[PDB]
């Protein structure tokens, strides 16, 4: 089947790089999208950006260029996503989801993971 | 590229096929026809201006075609 | 008012016999029109929206080869066959390919292959068409009636729209009248050749013999969720190795390709069906029904204080915001020009008869004063105002302006562009006739020819002009060469 | 433009109670709308993965369509195990970039 | 493709500008410098085949900017 | 007959016949009795009956 683990949660102090493993097997991963969806607590989930694994580079959300980066392997079919500077703004879970390339599946996120958790306090 | 300059005729050519033969051997010639057809007007002034330019029949065809070849590709 | 330092408005003055005055409203600018004793006014057309749109011919800008079949055929047997070939939604062509004994075919040579593939359809860019029984256009009138907020403010005025049906209109001004509009939509721009072309979030116009000469992919555009696609072949390629095998790609999307295809057209914002701006058309002011509005009102004799300080615009135009002092009658503002040391009144205002409503809010008055030094008195009394002003411009430099705009006028309009500033007689008719049938012949003869070919086509005819000793052919051959060097270098804007 | 989606209250018995998803003239009245439930604390699922297919969700019950600049959801036997926040995402074309909501607290007595 | 052939001179004239002026008003010249720039071998063809087929100067110089013109687009 | 006193409306629009002619479809909105339906053509600024 085909699945995101999403390793495990991680909470660290701010001015610090964390890092968010996400590895998806069970299927070829270079034709499809990895959408690196943010949700709060207690808030809605906005989507920040897209990998394509085979050449894509980061095509973040207006409000997250210069804040996040994105990187990835082929041969492992796992993206990674770091976040450069740590604020006390970010308090939440990270997600991951699978999407198409179509023009109307931009929004095609049918498949999701655990979610990886990180806050940040003294 | 802007698809305005195909990379074509740089010499290093092989035995194997191109990545486009079959469309690009006349994707430019049938540019220039459908716009021939399309708009006739243009002839009436190439032909004026081959025939009036200094007249020997070699000049005034090579003008012509020229003439006629060069605005349709060229726009 | 409203057309204030804007788009290069003009000032279209005189009315013929019964006070009818032509005029064709470019979109993107405007007019103003002075009267002999009726108020003046400023038209400005705006938001051309077209409804009721249909759909016809559905292009596919992209595709998604998903399933990819294939089969061979030992030579001099004919050509292989594949049983997904009937269907209305795969596309494939024959191709040779060499077999032996190390490929199954006991007879050497060339045999035929064949590869055929489903085509699904990706991004289609839906292509509408427009009728003139739902087409509206809008002008709005404002008249000069010098408000505080009135100067070069959009929101002010009377919207008085237009319908190729009811072509008649007449607009309902606050206590001035009627104004008589009788416009034509049936000529200027002609949507029975322009189609909206739609794509994402963007729409275009393109002239309809050229939307079926673009090579795509093309459908009936009846959105029945499984359209079959002519022409197949254009998009997807097929490439043959060196001999043996042979494979089907894609060949991506073709989003930037159509950018680029389109730099001739021009932008039809949709959002609600759509708004068709840049547009074209010409006018008639009927305007019998305009009252003066301030004969009966006397000219008032308190002091005058202004707001700002005296400003012009791009063109011999004035703008004076004065304001009135504690006499409470709304009085008729009377005005004058004077020279350095000596009296003559000659510059113009502009506006109507400026009249202070009210007390308590400025009038904007703006006028037109002569070159060189003037002076502006603004009552009767002796210290009522004072305004020294020193204008740049040079009557020889106000008639080149006026030519180049007027040339300018011609590029764009062509044979309607006499109608303009037309007041109806003979010679304006004649023009009219002659440049229809001239522009009728340059169009026909120069049709898709770009700005380049047109300038190189331009300057050669002029020296060909340059050296011949047929004067009459010489000096004909010679004004169609500037002519065309001016439409080259004008052409695009 | 961006989109905003209200929450609301609905009961056990079953009634059709419409999830309506505003956008604008470039996000969403020209592009397939996406309807998403949460069970919450954990991740989200996918319930409609085109304007109007649902490629699992529970069949029958489920459906909705979209009208110009406004996206629907209609559901049908609403039961309490249906307790979920209900997200409409449509991809923006004219800022490159998926366009998420903010998202309604669908409670079911 | 369609990137070929682009309506500039479509005739369909207006008072705004079009979609893309700015660059399309030069594309085509800068893909001839472009071209030119890179291969400074068909000048010297040019050159000869304008001079020997030229009766006179104005011919000369007319093919030569023809010929200049039609195989960089024609590429 | 009578020639008419009311107003007239256009249900549908005006159209080419490729020989030079229109096909002008007219509604009478006006409740009087059947009556002649008046014409006249207006050259472009000019009154003339053309
Ligand atoms: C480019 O434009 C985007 C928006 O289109 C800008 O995003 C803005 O980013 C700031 C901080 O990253 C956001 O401020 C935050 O607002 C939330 C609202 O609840 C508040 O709680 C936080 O404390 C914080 O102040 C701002 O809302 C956001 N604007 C949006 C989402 O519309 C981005 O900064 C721009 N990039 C530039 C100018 O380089
Ligand atoms: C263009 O014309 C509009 C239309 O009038 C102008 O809007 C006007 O703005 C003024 C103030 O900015 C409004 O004045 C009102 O005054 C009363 C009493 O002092 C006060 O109670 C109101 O709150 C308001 O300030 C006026 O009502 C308003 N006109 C309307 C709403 O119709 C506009 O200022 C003009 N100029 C531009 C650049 O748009
Ligand atoms: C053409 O290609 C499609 C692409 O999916 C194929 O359909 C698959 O067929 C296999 C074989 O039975 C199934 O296991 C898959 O579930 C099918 N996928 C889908 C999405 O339907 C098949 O090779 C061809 N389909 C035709 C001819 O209809």
């Amino acid at each position: 089947q085909v699945q995101l683990v999403q390793s495990g949660a991680e909470v660290k102090k701010p001015g610090a790089p964390v890092k968010v493993s996400c590895e998806a097997s069970g299927y070829t991963f270079t034709d499809y999208f990895i959408h690196w969806v943010r949700q709060a607590p207690g808030q809605g989930l906005e989507w920040m950006g897209w990998i394509n694994p085979i050449s894509g580079g980061t095509n973040y959300h207006p409000r997250f260029h210069g804040g996040v980066t994105m990187t990835r392997d082929t041969s492992m079919k796992v993206a990674y996503m770091e976040l450069k500077r740590l604020t006390s703004d970010d308090t939440a879970v990270y997600f991951c989801a699978r999407g198409r390339d179509f023009r109307g599946g931009y929004s095609q996120l049918d498949y999701w993971g655990q979610g990886t958790l990180v806050t940040v306090s003294s | 590229s802007v698809a305005l300059a195909p990379h074509v005729g740089m010499g290093l050519d092989t035995r194997t096929q191109t990545w486009m033969s079959a469309e690009g051997a006349w994707r430019q010639v049938e540019k220039v026809e459908t716009w021939a057809l399309r708009h006739p007007g243009f002839t009436i002034l190439a032909l004026f201006l081959a025939h009036y330019i200094g007249t020997s029949l070699t000049q005034k065809v090579v003008i012509f075609i020229l003439l006629m070849l060069v605005t349709p590709s060229m726009t | 008012m409203r057309c204030v330092g804007v788009g290069n408005r003009d000032f279209v003055e005189g009315l013929s016999g019964a006070t009818w005055v032509d005029v064709v409203l470019e979109h993107g600018g405007c007019v103003t029109t002075m009267a002999k004793n009726k108020p003046t006014l400023d038209i400005e057309l705006q938001k051309t929206e077209a409804t009721q749109l249909a759909t016809l011919r559905k292009l596919c800008i992209e595709g998604k080869i998903t399933n990819i079949t294939t089969d061979s055929r030992c030579p001099t047997q004919g050509e292989a066959v594949l049983p997904e070939e009937q269907d209305q939604n795969y596309v494939c062509k024959h191709t040779y390919v060499d077999r032996g004994w190390g490929n199954g075919c006991g007879l050497f040579g060339k045999g035929s292959l064949v590869t055929c593939a489903k085509f699904q359809c990706l991004e289609p860019i839906e292509g509408k068409v427009v009728q003139y029984e739902n087409l509206k256009y809008t002008v709005i009138i404002t008249v000069h009636t010098g408000d505080q907020h009135q100067v070069g403010n959009e929101t002010q005025g009377v919207t008085a729209e237009i319908t190729p049906q009811a072509s008649t209109t007449e607009a309902i001004l606050p206590e001035y009248g009627t104004l008589g509009l009788e416009c034509s939509p049936r000529t200027g721009l002609d949507f029975n050749e322009m189609i909206l072309l739609t794509m994402k979030n963007k729409a275009w116009m393109v002239h309809r013999q050229w939307f079926f000469d673009l090579p795509l992919p093309w459908a009936s555009g009846a959105t029945t969720e499984t359209p079959t696609w002519n022409r197949k072949e254009l998009l997807v390629t097929f490439k043959n190795a060196h001999a043996k095998k042979q494979e089907v790609v894609v060949l991506g999307s073709q989003e930037g390709a159509m950018h680029t295809a389109l730099t001739g057209a021009t932008e039809i914002q949709n959002s609600g069906g759509t708004s068709i701006f840049a547009g074209h058309l010409k006018c008639r002011l009927k305007m019998d029904k305009l009252e003066l509005k301030g004969m009966s009102y006397a000219m008032c004799t308190n002091t005058f204080v202004l707001k700002k300080e005296v400003s012009e615009t791009q063109h011999g135009t004035i703008l004076i915001k004065v304001e009135y002092k504690g006499e409470d009658a709304p009085c008729k503002i009377p005005f004058s020009t004077e020279d350095g040391q000596g009296k003559a009144h000659n510059g113009r205002l502009i506006t109507a008869n400026p009249v202070v409503t009210k007390k308590e809010e400025p009038v904007n008055i703006e006028a037109e004063p002569p070159f060189g030094e003037s002076n502006i008195v603004i009552g009767i009394g002796d210290n009522a105002l004072k305004i020294n002003w020193y204008k740049k411009g040079s009557s020889i430099g106000k008639m080149f302006e006026a030519t180049a705009r007027g040339a300018r006028r011609m590029a764009i309009l062509g044979d309607t562009a006499w109608d303009f500033g037309s007041v109806g007689g003979v010679l304006n008719s004649l023009g009219k006739m002659v440049h229809q049938i001239f522009g009728s012949a340059y169009t026909a003869l120069f049709s898709g020819v770009s700005w380049v070919m047109k300038i190189g086509i331009g300057v050669l005819l002029t020296w060909i002009g340059l050296n011949s000793k047929n004067t009459s052919m010489s000096f004909s051959c010679i004004a169609i060469g500037i002519i065309t060097l001016y439409l080259g270098a004008v052409v695009q804007a | 433009s961006v989109l905003t989606q209200p929450p609301s209250a609905s009961g056990t018995p079953g009634q059709r109670v419409t999830i309506s998803c505003s956008g604008g003239s470039s996000n969403i009245a020209i592009n397939t709308v996406n309807w998403y439930q949460q069970v919450p604390g954990t991740a989200p699922k996918l319930l409609m993965y085109s304007n109007n297919q649902r490629p699992s969700g529970v069949p029958d019950r489920f459906s909705g369509s979209k009208s110009g600049t406004s996206a629907s959801l209609a559901i049908s036997g609403l039961q309490s195990e249906d307790e979920a926040d209900y997200y409409c995402a449509t991809w923006d074309d004219s800022l490159k970039d998926v366009l998420f909501g903010g998202g309604t607290k669908l409670t079911v007595l």
